[PDB]
RNA sequence: AAUUGUUAAGUGCUGAUUUAACCAAUAAAAAUAUAAAUAAUUUUUAUUUGUUUUUAAACACCAUUAGGUAUAUGCAAAUAUAAAAUUAUAGUAAU
């Protein structure tokens, strides 16, 4: 991924998130960029209530990660629009995907031996790790698991 | 009339020693005399910003909360 | 660097420091216990003195090691009959001699031209069949209480002593969440109270 | 080192400009009466008096008060100088 | 050391305590998907019936605040100079002296009689580090067949970075 | 000096003996007889190194490797000269 | 740390401490005691003029 | 391992906890080591002081309870980091 967003968003009405999500997918496309994923993740509690620009604070809140490959100038652009807008309350700019963190600031002689390959061509999901993601899950992809998982409820079902 | 923001949070932060729903006074009251306006940031907790127990200049020099 | 890593630097020089670890207690324990052999030992005429500063002034002050040495001090300040109760510094196999060091008018021209010292005696050997070259560990003080019988009052010392001591209180009731977190993890902090510091 | 406040939550600027230039100059605060005019439907949604100041001189769309009819000015002619509704200057003579 | 003894059986378990862990709602859902954890997940379970004593000691002052779980402040914060050890324990005794008909009148309004048997719950948090919080929570404790103290802690501030503080405490 | 300062860890029990004169392997829970051995140790002037095996990162690898060193479960376990 | 509990006393202030000392103890020893102290004074004084 | 970040980042001034801090810019790159100055005339991260007035709400300080003063950001001036050259002092009394 080159770059990566999670938006928090004000919980309002389906048309108004509709419209800022599409205003926010026509100025990626508009400034020549590509959208490599979008994908909500519904209406979370935060631990801290953010203030909209009414200064009320808010209980609730949606977020929303979005993985775009963008020039770095349109991006600017993108990010001006994204941080400016009403709904966003905050956002996070991930810029550590091609490389990952700890090379630049960590041993000197392991700065030059990675391989931005490796991780610009994965998507986000498989660069930082959910806690339901795991290694077995990704090897259970290759190892024809349809024949194998016929037989899981074979002990529960009679009892 | 101006300034809300500088005596309050940016975004409402909730302490562990103050769950659930943390003992806010109104705004609309005022506080005790020569006491101090402290930020809602520096603050320890949400009653020491009572009126009654909001700390003065010549308690500032003997208690520090 | 700037201001912020100015502070950070001189924070880590103050918490991360190497003290100088000098064995003062050890060499006063050892002292103590010396004395209480010999005290114990031998039946020492007091002379209108405390006996165990007397044996303390009779073993372990100049005049009593220079008159172990030989100098013709006044009337004998040093313990004539003494066997393996004999303090080490003072041994006859010993390589420190104080009529050797009188000549010399400083420390560094003590430490430049003196002989290294003998290391190992009869009374060396004696000390070591019966364990005595470091004395043993008293009972532990460092986490017990501190008993005393009284409290001081706040007119007795000094004014910059009051300062001082409420400047500590100051910061001690204001910052005792802020203490490492390993510790903190169990401090019962509902119990705790500060009185007061003096 | 600098030191930075939001404009409304949302717009990052430097704290010597904002007292200055950036927070006395925004529409909704300099020029309450119009940007109480200000076209919600068809301008962008990060696009607001909360944020945009009077000196704006992109066109943005403005829905009139005394007439129901949208149109495009910039903030500054709306402001500096002097602007308003095309309908209604054109009522206005055909009335006297 | 010594394991505590053995229920067998929750019928008398409710005789045994105050409470009973068989609910009686019979509470009927469907909810097939994983149900959400709270965000202080590892915390003192606040019932909603439950008042939250603030006990604030100073060098010369002591106050006692009550407040409801929904942060309403109940009585009025009680001043020395208004109405030391003993001075944290006059402050608490005269709170909890006048909070129980203030908490009879505003549980009496919704439908909460707390006439006899039942306890006040309550929860003590103390701030300080000084005399009057020696005297403060003891003026809780004989006071047993009225409040019952579930949650005994402490709020104390975590200095984050502070304002500024006066001259005396530096130099 | 020639190499930035890093806090030494290990999963093996050899590596610590190696390194140090003495070490000792403590609990949080167990205050008292932590500080006993602290006493002792000071005493005669001696370098320590002290293991707080709470919020460690190989406590069970640790754990593990205590046990076959001395047959009792108990800690602090201290370790002079290999 | 000291730990106190409640059960350890405070000491007397200095001002009731130094009346206390001026008040009970007798005056004839302690003003035998300073005549003869100003003496021994005055003796190292006339030994200190002695020497030229 | 450090400096700067406004148009880039983190940001309540990262140093309260903590010997460890995302991202962006910066680690090397003419001949000669004997060669008789092969080099430049620049900058300030630290301390004060100025620059504007409903134009810091606060916190802190001097007149005693209320006024002003500054303080942090934006710029700016002065001084300073660092040995050597040049001139002189030999003995003090404390914890
Ligand atoms: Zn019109």
């Amino acid at each position: 991924v080159f770059y990566s967003f999670v938006l928090v968003m004000k919980p309002r009405q389906r048309r108004f998130t509709s419209q800022a999500l599409r205003e926010i997918g026509v100025a990626v496309y508009s400034n020549g960029g590509l959208i490599r994923s979008i994908t909500n993740e519904g209406i979370m509690r935060p631990y801290s209530r953010f203030r909209d620009a009414d200064n009320t604070p808010l209980t609730y809140a949606r977020y929303i990660i979005l993985q775009l490959d963008m020039g770095e100038e349109e991006m600017g652009k993108v990010d001006k629009i994204i941080r400016e807008h009403q709904d966003v309350l905050m956002a996070l700019k991930l810029n550590n995907l091609e490389r990952p963190v700890g090379i630049r600031s960590g041993n000197k002689e392991l700065q030059a031996a990675y391989f931005p390959l490796d991780t610009f061509t994965r998507l986000e999901e498989e660069i930082n790790w959910s806690p339901q993601t795991s290694a077995d899950i990704y090897t259970q992809l290759e190892m024809n698991w349809k024949e194998f998982s016929r037989t899981r409820w074979s002990s529960f079902l009679r009892n | 009339r101006l300034d809300p923001f500088f005596l309050d949070e940016r975004e409402e932060t909730v302490l562990p020693s103050e769950l659930p729903n943390p003992p806010k006074p109104d705004p609309s009251t005022p506080l005790r005399e020569r006491a101090l306006k402290v930020p809602a940031q520096h603050r320890g907790h949400w009653v020491l910003r009572d009126p009654d127990i909001a700390i003065t200049r010549e308690e500032r020099r003997t208690d520090p909360w | 660097v700037n201001k912020q890593t100015q502070k950070y630097r001189t924070k880590l020089r103050y918490r991360f420091r190497q003290p100088s670890v000098v064995p003062l207690r050890q060499t006063l324990q050892q002292r103590h216990n010396t004395i209480l052999e010999v005290l114990r030992r031998r039946r020492i005429n007091s002379g209108d003195q405390s006996p165990y500063r007397y044996v303390e002034e009779r073993l372990y002050s100049k005049p009593s090691r220079l008159d172990r040495e030989g100098v013709k001090v006044n009337k004998t300040y040093a313990l004539q009959g003494l066997g393996d109760l004999e303090p080490l510094r003072y041994g006859a196999n010993f390589g420190i001699s104080e009529k050797d060091a009188l000549k010399y008018e400083t420390v560094a021209e003590k430490a430049k031209y003196m002989e290294p010292p003998i290391p190992y005696s009869s009374l060396a050997a004696r000390k070591l069949a019966a364990g005595a070259l470091w004395p043993a560990a008293p009972d532990p003080e460092g986490m017990i209480s501190k008993e005393v019988r009284l409290l001081r009052h706040e007119s007795s010392m000094s004014p910059s002593a009051r300062a001082f001591s409420e400047r500590v209180a100051y910061h001690l009731r204001r910052s005792l969440k802020a203490c490492p977190g390993h510790i903190a993890e169990h401090i019962d902090f509902t119990q705790l109270i500060i009185q007061e510091v003096l | 080192k600098a030191s930075h406040i939001r404009i409304a939550n949302r717009k990052r600027v430097e704290m010597f400009v904002a007292k200055r230039f950036h927070l006395p100059t925004r529409l909704a605060t300099a020029a309450p009466d119009i940007a109480a005019e200000w076209h919600d439907e068809l301008n962008p949604m990060h696009m607001y008096p909360a944020i945009i100041g009077i000196g704006h001189v992109q066109p943005v769309w403005w829905k009139c008060a005394i007439c129901s009819h949208s149109y495009q000015m910039s903030v500054e002619k709306r402001v500096v100088r002097g602007g308003g509704c095309p309908q209604c200057v054109v009522n206005g003579k055909r009335a006297v | 050391a010594v394991p505590p003894p053995r229920v067998l059986g929750g019928d008398y378990f409710k005789t045994r305590f105050g409470y009973s862990l068989v609910k009686n709602s019979e509470m009927t859902q469907g909810p097939v998907d994983y149900s959400q954890l709270d965000m202080w997940g590892e915390m003192p379970r606040y019932t909603s019936d439950m008042v939250f004593l603030y006990l604030v000691s100073r060098r010369r002052n002591t106050y006692a605040v009550a407040y409801t779980y929904e942060g309403k402040r109940i009585l009025n914060t009680y001043t020395a100079g208004n109405r030391s050890t003993d001075n944290g324990h006059q402050v608490t005794s005269m709170y909890l002296n006048d909070l129980l008909p203030k908490l009879r009148e505003m549980r009496a309004s919704e439908g909460r009689p707390m006439g006899r048997g039942e306890k006040v719950e309550l929860v003590v948090r103390v701030m300080g580090f000084y005399n009057g919080r020696q005297g403060a929570v003891r003026a809780v404790q004989d006071r047993a067949n009225e409040f019952h103290v579930r949650y005994f802690e402490d709020i104390t501030p975590f200095p984050l970075n502070g304002p500024k503080m006066p001259r005396g405490v530096f130099k | 000096s020639a190499t930035r300062w890093l806090p030494f860890v290990s999963s093996d029990l050899k590596d610590y003996l190696n390194r140090y004169w003495a070490v000792m392997f403590t609990v949080g829970a167990r205050p008292i007889e932590t500080g006993h051995i602290r006493h002792y140790v000071s005493w005669y002037c001696t370098r320590m190194k002290v293991v707080l095996l709470d919020h460690h990162v190989y406590v069970e690898p640790l754990r593990q490797q205590l046990q076959e060193a001395s047959r009792t479960p108990e800690l602090p376990l201290l370790f002079v000269n290999k | 740390w000291i730990y106190d509990g409640g059960r350890l006393e405070r000491e007397l202030p200095r001002d009731v401490k130094q009346e206390l000392q001026s008040f009970v103890a007798d005056a004839a020893t302690t003003l035998e005691s300073r005549v003869k102290y100003l003496k021994e004074l005055d003796t190292m004084n006339q030994r200190m003029k002695d020497i030229p």
